[PDB]
C-alpha cells in the first residue's frame, strides 16, 4: 500500500481555500505505537487586506494534532519557552541580511505582540482544544502534554527536546517562507520520493 | 559514498541526498522507500570490469554472488530521491565514449533498460515496437493465459 | 530604493516599531514590551516591490558548481580567475521562469564566481 | 423567396436538411422516361407553374382554413416550398433539366 | 465626465423612444431616432448641473389609438429612489387621470419602495427601470426575436384552434426583460415569431406566468 | 430521463406528459428525422 | 456474400514488408529529422542568449514553447507526408487507409517515418525531476 | 486596442512598479531626491496644519510600460483615486520628464498603518480601466464564417469581412453592450444564466441551441436539428432554465412517480 512520506516536510497550495501556501509533515516516530499525527503550517492568504482595516499582511497560522483552532506561528514559539521575537526569528530566518524575507514574516510577527509569557502563551494553546480546559489548571497541562507528545514525535518525546522541536517547526516555517518566494519550489503529491 | 561502496557501517538499501541548491543533506533509512541497483561510474569509466564477469560467469564454484558485487563497490541502490541527484547513463557503449559531449559527467550506468519493465511486460517480443496501450492490454492478457 | 529590515529592541530583544515624534517631527522605532526608543536611520518604514525586479545572483550559490547533474561548458571563461569551464543553469525560481535566462557558475575551486550571460 | 432566404440565412450557407431530394428525383425521372435532353422538350412551362402551384396546396402539414392555420401551413412549408420553386422553376426545367 | 453623461441621457432617451413605439404609442419620427447632436442642441450639452439635467426630459406619449391612457415617463434626481421621492411623482400623477408610467432609477431602488410600487398595482401601474437596461434596445439583438403582443380575441383563436388551455401553453416570467420592455401582465399570450433553419418561419406562443 | 414522457400527439403538436405543447409541429416543422436529406438551395449565393 | 467470395481469389493480407519503404524515402526521413532538430537547437541557443523575442500576447517561454512545439509539428507532418508518397500502390496500409475501412494517414507516417511528439496533457513531458524529465538527461534540457 | 483597455479590468496593482511609505515632514525639504516638489512649493492648495500635516506619504513609482500599454496618464489615475476616496487624500504626480512615475499621497486633514491599509485597499480593487468580473481579454481575427461580417454587396453576392472581434476572460453582459464602439446586435455570450438576465428566455433558447451545436459539431459530428430543438424547448417551455438535475426536473408538476423515477426517490414521495 501506498502512502505519503511520513516525517518529511512538503509545501502544497490549497488554491480553493483561504491559504495560499500550507505546509505539512506527517510526522511519526518509528518504533512507536501511536499512529502519525500531521501538523499544518499554513499561511492565511487574504493577498490585500484581511477583510479588516488593519489586517494588513498574511498571517502565518499552525493546525496542530488534537486542537480544533488556528494557532498562530508566534504563539507555539512562545509556547516553546523562546519569548524574545529576536530569538524566534534567530529559529526561523537563518539570515538577518535578507530584509525580504523577514518583512514577508512581519505581520505574522505582529499578530501575536500582546502574547509575551510563555505561561499565557501555552494558555491560548490549551484554549480551544479537542479537549477543552477546565481553568487555567489542568489547561496548562494539557497543552504541555499536547506539545510534548502530540506534534513532532520524530524530533524526540522528551523534557529536553524542546529546542530540537522548536528548530524543526522553524524549518517548516522558513520552508513556507521559501514557498511563499518561490525560492524553492512546491512539493509534488505524485513524486515517488515523497511516497513510502 | 565510501562507506556504502564498502558496507562498512551504512546499510546499501540507506541513500544519501544532498541538495546542492539549497544546502541540505538528507539521509534516509525508512522501511518502504522503493529503490533499484545501478551501476556505478567512477570516471567516464565503468567499475564492472572484466575481472567481475570472470567471477561473476563462474558462480557455483568461486561463491561470487550478487552481493559480493555490492560489497566490491561496483553497484549500488539509488531510490527516487537520489535519482534526482544522480546522472544516469543509459548505455555505457554511447555514453562514455567520447563524441560532441553531452554532459560527460555521469555517476551511475544503467545496467539495462529492458529492466525499467515488470514481470507481464517482460514476456512481450519487442514491445518497443507496440504501442503502449497494446503494451498495456497485452499485460492484462498475460496474467490471464491458460497454462 | 532598497529594503527594510525588522529593528530590533536591546533591553528584551523584540521588535521595534515606527512611531511619529509630536515635538521634533522625526520618526523614532519605539518598543512595545518594555519602553526604550531609538532614532530612525531612514525615512522609508515600508516599501514594496511589485515589478519584482530582484538580483538572482545573490540567490546563486557557489556550491552548485560541484552538481554533476548540471550542463558544462568550456565556450564562456570566467571573468575574474580566467577558468574556461562553467555550469550554466536556469532561474530555478518562481515569479521567474517566464524568460529563460542562462546564469552562469565557475566550477574551478576555490573561487566560485558567478556571473549572467 | 430571394430576400426571405437572405434573411433567414445571413450567413452565406446552403445546406439544408429537406425531406424529398427534388434534383435527385428529377435524376430518377429522366432515367425512367428516356430523355434524351438533346432534343427539344414538350413540357408546357405553364403545366410546370400550375403543377408547382397545386403541388405546394397538396403538401399540408397543418390541416384548416382559419388564417392561423394558414399562416402555420404556410411557415412550416415555408423553406420546402421555397426550395421547390428554385429547383421546379420554367427556367431550369426548360433548359438544364 | 459631462459629454459621457449626455450621451448616456441621449442613449436613455433612444432607448425609451424605441420602447415607446415598440409599445404600441404615438412617437414622433424625428423623436423616435434623433441625431446626438440634435440632442445636444434642444437640451443644454451638460448634465452636471445644468441644462439637460433630469425632469426635464420627461417624455410624455399617448397611445396609438383611444389617446387617453399615458405614461409620460420619469427620471429620477438621485440615484438610489425611495418612497418619498416616488410619492411625488405618484402626486403628479393623480394630478392627471393617467395610470401607467416608467420611472428610470440609477442605482437599485429601495426594496421597501420596491414594496410600494406592487401596493398600487390595480390603482395605477409603475414599472421601474435601471440605467444599464436602458442603455441597449435588447429587441435589437439578434438573439431576440420578434416578439407581438396578442390581443384577447387573438388568445381566444389560437385557443379554439388548438383546443387548448391557457395553462398548456409554454410559458413566460414577468420579470423577463422583453416582458418588462413590452410591459405585459400576467395572463397574456405573445406570440413569437423566430427564424428556423428547418422550416424558415416558426411561430411559438407564451403565455404569461 | 427529464424528456421521456415528449411525444407527437394526434393533432401532430408535440406535448409532455402534462399536456403542456413543447413545440406545435415536430421540429418546427412537423417532419421525422429520417426521411431528410442535405440540399442545396440554388436560389442562395448567386450575384444578382 | 459476394465481395468476400472474389475476395477469396483476391486474398488480402498485411505484413512487414508494408512497413517498409525504400532507403531513399529513410534517408529523407532522416534529413528532415536532423535539420529540424539541429532549427530546435539553435532556437534554444537564441532563447538562452534573449536573443528570442515575446509574441505579444504571451510570455517568453511560451513564445519559446510555440516555436518548439511549431517546428516539431512542421517535422512530423512533413515526414508525414514524406513517407506516405511512397507505397507504390500496392501498400496494404494504403489498401486500408484509401478505402477508409481501418486506420488513417497518420497510422501509415507513425508506423513508417515517425511516432512523432509525446504530449501530457496538451504540453510536452513535464519535469518530473528536479528540472529534467529522466535521471539520463541533463538539467533544464528543453531538448527533443 | 482602445477598445481592449476600455473593457479589460485594470487595478493599481497591474500597473504599479513597486511602492513604499516614507515619513517627510517638511514637504520642501523632501528626502526622496525630487525638485517636481515645486508644486507644493507654490502650492495654495492647504499647506498643512490640516491638510498635509501628515508627514508619513504613500511614495509609489509607476513603470512606463504598462502605462503605455493601458493608455493611461498620471492625471486620470489621480483623478479616479481623488473620486473614489474624496477630500481624505491628496495626490502629486509627475510630468513626463523622466521614466520615474511617481505619485505621492499623503492624508488629509489607523494612525500609521493606515496608510498601509489604504495602500492594500488601493492596490486592490481601484478599477483604473474596464469592467469588474473579467480578465484578460483576448482579441483575434475570425478564421471561420460563423464570426466573420458575412455582408451583401450591391450586386447581391455574400462577402466575408474580417474584422476585429473580441473576447473576454469573464461575464457581464448590459455593461460590455453599453459600450461605446461596441456592437450591441451580435454581441453573443458564453453563460447562459448571465443572458437570462440580460436578453431573456427565448434568447437563452436560441443562445443554448448555438452553445449545445457548438459542442456537439465541434469535432465533425453531426446531429440532427430536431432533437436540439426539443431539447432546448423543453428547458425554456417553464419560463425559466429548467436545469437537468433533481433541482430543476423536480420542481414541475409531472408526476410523483415521475419524480420518484429521478435520483431523490423517497423524498418527492414523503412531500407528495
Ligand atoms: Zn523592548
Ligand atoms: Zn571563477
Amino acid at each position: 500500500q501506498e502512502k505519503m512520506a511520513t516525517n518529511t516536510v512538503y509545501v502544497f497550495a490549497k488554491k480553493d481555500s483561504k491559504y495560499a501556501y500550507t505546509g505539512e509533515c506527517r510526522s511519526c516516530l518509528e518504533n512507536s505505537s501511536r499512529p502519525t499525527s500531521t501538523i499544518w503550517v499554513s499561511m492565511l492568504a487574504r493577498g490585500g487586506q484581511g477583510a479588516k482595516k488593519s489586517a494588513i499582511g498574511q498571517r502565518i497560522v499552525a493546525t496542530l494534532p488534537y486542537i480544533k483552532q488556528e494557532v498562530p506561528i508566534i504563539i507555539v514559539f512562545r509556547a516553546l519557552g523562546f519569548v524574545s521575537d529576536r530569538d524566534i526569528l534567530e529559529h526561523i530566518i537563518y539570515d538577518f541580511e535578507d530584509p525580504e524575507m523577514m518583512e514577508m514574516v512581519k505581520p505574522s510577527l505582529d499578530e501575536a505582540f500582546v502574547i509575551q509569557e510563555q505561561n499565557v502563551a501555552l494558555n491560548f494553546i490549551g484554549s480551544r482544544g479537542a479537549k477543552p480546559g477546565v481553568t487555567k489548571e489542568k489547561r496548562i497541562k494539557y497543552a504541555k502534554e499536547v506539545l510534548q507528545k502530540e506534534m513532532l514525535p520524530h524530533v524526540g518525546v522528551s523534557d529536553f527536546c524542546e529546542t530540537k522541536k522548536a528548530y524543526f517547526l522553524g524549518y517548516m516555517v522558513h520552508r513556507l517562507l521559501l514557498a511563499a518566494l518561490g525560492r524553492r519550489e512546491l512539493d509534488d503529491r505524485d513524486h515517488y520520493g515523497n511516497k513510502r | 559514498r565510501k562507506l556504502r561502496r564498502q558496507m562498512d557501517i551504512i546499510v546499501s538499501e540507506v541513500s544519501m541526498i544532498r541538495d546542492i541548491r539549497e544546502r541540505e543533506i538528507r539521509i534516509y533509512t525508512d522501511a518502504g522507500r522503493i529503490c533499484r541497483p545501478l551501476l556505478i561510474v567512477e570516471k567516464q569509466k565503468l567499475l564492472l570490469k572484466k575481472r567481475h564477469i570472470d567471477q561473476l560467469k563462474e558462480r557455483e564454484y568461486n561463491n561470487y554472488s550478487w552481493q559480493d558485487l555490492v560489497a566490491s563497490g561496483v553497484v549500488e541502490y539509488i531510490d527516487t530521491l537520489e535519482e534526482e541527484t544522480v546522472m544516469l547513463a543509459m548505455t555505457p557503449d554511447d555514453l562514455q565514449e567520447k563524441e560532441v559531449a553531452y554532459c560527460s559527467t555521469y555517476t551511475h550506468c544503467e545496467i539495462h533498460p529492458s529492466m525499467i519493465l515488470g514481470v507481464c511486460a517482460s514476456i512481450i517480443p519487442f514491445p518497443d515496437h507496440n504501442q503502449s496501450p497494446r503494451n498495456t492490454y497485452q499485460s492484462a492478457m498475460g496474467k490471464q493465459a491458460m497454462g | 530604493p532598497g529594503f527594510v529590515g525588522i529593528r530590533f529592541c536591546q533591553e528584551c530583544n523584540n521588535m521595534l516599531y515606527p512611531k511619529e515624534d509630536k515635538e521634533n517631527r522625526i520618526l523614532l522605532y519605539a518598543c512595545r514590551n518594555c519602553d526604550y526608543q531609538q532614532e530612525a536611520d531612514n525615512s522609508c518604514i515600508y516599501v514594496n516591490k511589485i515589478t519584482h525586479e530582484v538580483d538572482e545572483l545573490t540567490q546563486i550559490i557557489a556550491d552548485v558548481s560541484q552538481d554533476p547533474t548540471l550542463p558544462r561548458t568550456e565556450d564562456h571563461p570566467c571573468q575574474k580567475c580566467g577558468h574556461k569551464e562553467a555550469v550554466f543553469f536556469q532561474s530555478h525560481s518562481a515569479r521567474a521562469e517566464d524568460a529563460m535566462r542562462l546564469y552562469y557558475v565557475c566550477t574551478a575551486p576555490h573561487c566560485g564566481h558567478r556571473w549572467t550571460e | 423567396d430571394r430576400e426571405v432566404l437572405r434573411v433567414i440565412f445571413p450567413t452565406g450557407d446552403s445546406k439544408v436538411v429537406l425531406p424529398c431530394n427534388l434534383l435527385r428525383m428529377i435524376w430518377n425521372a429522366q432515367k425512367i422516361f428516356h430523355i434524351n435532353p438533346r432534343l427539344p422538350s414538350d413540357l408546357h412551362p405553364i403545366k410546370v407553374v400550375e403543377g408547382v402551384k397545386e403541388l405546394s396546396k397538396k403538401l399540408v402539414i397543418v390541416n384548416g382554413d382559419d388564417p392561423l392555420s394558414r399562416q402555420a401551413q404556410e411557415n412550416a412549408t415555408l423553406l420546402f416550398n421555397i426550395h421547390l420553386r428554385s429547383t421546379l422553376c420554367s427556367r431550369r426545367m426548360a433548359e438544364e433539366f | 465626465d459631462d459629454e459621457e453623461e449626455t450621451y448616456r441621457l441621449w442613449k436613455i432617451r433612444k432607448t425609451i423612444m424605441q420602447l415607446c413605439h415598440d409599445r404600441g404609442y404615438l412617437v414622433t419620427q424625428d423623436e423616435l431616432d434623433q441625431t446626438l447632436e440634435e440632442f445636444k442642441a434642444q437640451f443644454g450639452d451638460k448634465p452636471s448641473e445644468g441644462r439637460p439635467r433630469r425632469t426635464d426630459l420627461t417624455v410624455l406619449v399617448a397611445h396609438n389609438d383611444d389617446p387617453t391612457d399615458q405614461m409620460f415617463v420619469f427620471f429620477p434626481e438621485e440615484p438610489k429612489v425611495g418612497i418619498k421621492t416616488i410619492k411625488v411623482y405618484c402626486q403628479r400623477m393623480q394630478e392627471e387621470n393617467i395610470t401607467r408610467a416608467l420611472i428610470v432609477v440609477q442605482q437599485g431602488m429601495t426594496p421597501s419602495a420596491k414594496q410600494s410600487l406592487v401596493d398600487m398595482a390595480p390603482k395605477y401601474i409603475l414599472e421601474q427601470f435601471l440605467q444599464q437596461e436602458l442603455l441597449i434596445n435588447i429587441t435589437e439583438h439578434e438573439l431576440v426575436p420578434e416578439h407581438v403582443v396578442m390581443t384577447k380575441e387573438e388568445v381566444t383563436e389560437l385557443l379554439a384552434r388548438y383546443k387548448l388551455r391557457e395553462n398548456q401553453l409554454p410559458r413566460i416570467q414577468a420579470g423577463d426583460p422583453v416582458a418588462r420592455y413590452f410591459g405585459i401582465k400576467r395572463g397574456q399570450v405573445v406570440k413569437i415569431i423566430r427564424p428556423s433553419e428547418t422550416a424558415g418561419r416558426y411561430i411559438t406562443y407564451r403565455l404569461v406566468q | 430521463k427529464s424528456m421521456e414522457s415528449v411525444m407527437v400527439k394526434y393533432d401532430a403538436t408535440v406535448r409532455n406528459s402534462i399536456n403542456q405543447v413543447v413545440q406545435l409541429r415536430y421540429g418546427e416543422d412537423g417532419l421525422a428525422g429520417e426521411s431528410v436529406e442535405f440540399q442545396n438551395l440554388a436560389t442562395l449565393k448567386p450575384s444578382n | 456474400t459476394v465481395i468476400n467470395n472474389w475476395l477469396l481469389i483476391e486474398g488480402h493480407t498485411i505484413g512487414i514488408g508494408d512497413s517498409i519503404a525504400d532507403s531513399k524515402t529513410y534517408q529523407d526521413i532522416q534529413n528532415t529529422i536532423k535539420k529540424a532538430k539541429q532549427d530546435v537547437i539553435e532556437v534554444i541557443e537564441k532563447a538562452h542568449n534573449n536573443e528570442l523575442e515575446p509574441t505579444p500576447g504571451n510570455t517568453l517561454r511560451q513564445t519559446f514553447e510555440n516555436q518548439v512545439n511549431r517546428i516539431l509539428n512542421d517535422a512530423r507532418d512533413k515526414t508525414g507526408s514524406s513517407a506516405q508518397k511512397s507505397l507504390s500502390e500496392y501498400n496494404n496500409f494504403k489498401s486500408m487507409v484509401v478505402s477508409g475501412a481501418k486506420g488513417s494517414k497518420i497510422n501509415i507516417s507513425q508506423v513508417i517515418a515517425v511516432v512523432g511528439q509525446q504530449n501530457v496533457e496538451g504540453k510536452r513531458i513535464p519535469f518530473g525531476f528536479k528540472h529534467r524529465t529522466l535521471p539520463h538527461f541533463i538539467k533544464d534540457d528543453y531538448g527533443p | 486596442k482602445d477598445i481592449l483597455c476600455r473593457l479589460e479590468h485594470t487595478t493599481l496593482r497591474k500597473v504599479t512598479a513597486n511602492t513604499a511609505i516614507y515619513y517627510d515632514p517638511n514637504p520642501q525639504s523632501t528626502v526622496v531626491a525630487e525638485d517636481q516638489e515645486w508644486v507644493n512649493v507654490y502650492y495654495e492648495m492647504p499647506d498643512f496644519d490640516v491638510a498635509r500635516i501628515s508627514p508619513w506619504l504613500l511614495r509609489v513609482e509607476l513603470d512606463r510600460k504598462h502605462m503605455t500599454d493601458r493608455k493611461l496618464t498620471m492625471e486620470q489615475i489621480a483623478e479616479k483615486i481623488n473620486a473614489g476616496f474624496g477630500d481624505d487624500l491628496n495626490c502629486i504626480f509627475n510630468d513626463d520628464n523622466a521614466e520615474k512615475l511617481v505619485l505621492r499621497i499623503r492624508i488629509m486633514n489607523d494612525d500609521d498603518v493606515f496608510l498601509r491599509c489604504i495602500e492594500s485597499n488601493m492596490l486592490t480593487d481601484m478599477t483604473l480601466q474596464g469592467i469588474e468580473q473579467i480578465s484578460k481579454v483576448y482579441m483575434h481575427l475570425p478564421q471561420t464564417d460563423n464570426k466573420k461580417k458575412i455582408i451583401i454587396t450591391e450586386d447581391g453576392e455574400f462577402k466575408a469581412l474580417q474584422e476585429w472581434i473580441l473576447e473576454t476572460d469573464g461575464v457581464s453582459l448590459m455593461r460590455v453592450l453599453s459600450e461605446k464602439d461596441v456592437d450591441p446586435v451580435r454581441t453573443t455570450s458564453n453563460d447562459i444564466v448571465e443572458i437570462f438576465t440580460v436578453l431573456g428566455i427565448e434568447a437563452v433558447r436560441k443562445a443554448l441551441e448555438r452553445e449545445l451545436y457548438h459542442v456537439i459539431s465541434f469535432d465533425g459530428s453531426y446531429v440532427n436539428y430536431r432533437h436540439l430543438a426539443l431539447l432546448c424547448d423543453t428547458m425554456t417551455c417553464r419560463g425559466h432554465l429548467m436545469a437537468i438535475t433533481r433541482h430543476g426536473v423536480n420542481r414541475q408538476d409531472t408526476g410523483p412517480l415521475m419524480k420518484c423515477s429521478f435520483e431523490e426517490t423517497v423524498d418527492v414521495l414523503m412531500e407528495a
